[PDB]
């Protein structure tokens, strides 16, 4: 048989890449594309917001003055933003920010190692002149998608759906080769959408070594 | 013949859920039977699931 | 976060030698579609076999 390699990564946006696979027979194309896009849309390890506290909110219904919008919708834009960290599985993100204009995710205090890959994501606009949010956003690695009201303290503590999930939208699709001498050879190119925390060629990888895992259970490594 | 009364107002956040009944603006109502996960549901040529 | 629910063998009903079902009850959700799509492809449309192709 032959071995699938990463001949091309083709990063052709910021977010999402089109990595290539070259060698494949009759089945592997469409077998390995779909099982790898069922693994990456499945379960990929993000590392999405999951607890924010917010300096004086009580709950996740209130709202403070001189804030565009309401603590929910602050939350559920805090679930929206792409953030990905190297070292701590978790870390915890301040954002301080005073007077008017929009809160984007740029002027987060991060740490060394976490780092957002999408500053430009707007949190919340501050409108009066003498107005202030401070947010403490707790940020943790997962994999898959485990809501809030399905986990295990404070009353001032907010809870925000857990969405641990970089990919989007994988599309996979199977050519044929350019080969030096050979037919029946076909080139799986998948076409996978990330918020851009995970590296393609890092998430292609992923996948592979848990369908590897998986299948361990009639093969020996 | 009353001392005082209280009145405690609790917000739920209802998601969506298998029975829920959901039904669209021509008459079409079904309760939704299962959450697929993503996944598995039917994808078209440029991967977006329906 | 790596960490996933490896599957064990249950109990392998062992039908006659040209007949068997095969089942894991652990695994994880949405991976038994997936590992038996893939085998039933991987098994059903490449297998290395000997079958008669031309007849005179």
């Amino acid at each position: 048989f032959l071995k699938p390699r990463l001949v091309d990564i083709e990063q052709v946006s910021s977010t999402h890449a089109k990595v290539t696979l070259e060698p494949l027979e009759r089945g592997f194309g469409h077998t390995l594309g779909n099982a790898l896009r069922r693994i990456l849309l499945s379960s990929m390890p993000g590392c999405a917001v999951t607890e924010v506290e917010i300096d004086g909110v009580l709950h996740e219904y209130s709202t403070k003055e001189g804030v565009q919008e309401d603590i929910l919708e602050i939350l559920l834009n805090l679930k929206g933003l792409a953030v990905r960290v190297q070292g701590k599985d978790e870390v915890i993100l301040t954002l301080n920010k005073s007077g008017i204009g929009p809160v984007t995710a740029a002027d987060i205090t991060h740490d060394g190692d976490v780092e957002i890959v999408k500053p430009q994501h707007v949190i919340c606009h501050l409108t009066d002149e003498n107005a202030s949010i401070s947010m403490r956003i707790k940020v943790q690695r997962g994999r898959g998608y485990v809501p809030a009201s399905t986990r295990i303290r404070p009353i001032g503590r907010l809870l925000v759906d857990a969405c641990y999930s970089p990919v989007e939208r994988i599309a996979y699709n199977v050519e044929a080769a350019r080969v030096e001498q050979r037919t029946d050879l076909d080139k799986l190119v998948i076409e996978m959408e990330t918020n851009g925390t995970i590296d393609p060629e890092e998430a292609i990888r992923r996948a592979a070594t848990i369908l590897a895992e998986q299948l361990e259970a009639f093969v020996d490594l | 013949g009353v001392l005082k009364i209280v009145k405690v107002y609790l917000a739920v956040k209802r998601r969506i859920q298998p029975g829920d009944k959901m039904a669209g603006r021509h008459g079409n109502k079904g309760v939704i039977s299962k959450i697929n996960p993503i996944e598995d549901m039917p994808y078209d040529e440029n991967g977006t699931p329906v | 976060v790596t960490e996933f629910l490896k599957p064990r063998l249950v109990d392998i009903e062992q039908v006659s030698s040209t007949h068997a079902k095969v089942t894991l009850e652990p695994l994880e959700r949405g991976f038994g579609h997936t590992l038996g799509n893939a085998l039933r492809r991987i098994l059903l449309s490449s297998m290395p076999g000997c079958a008669v192709t031309e007849v005179e």
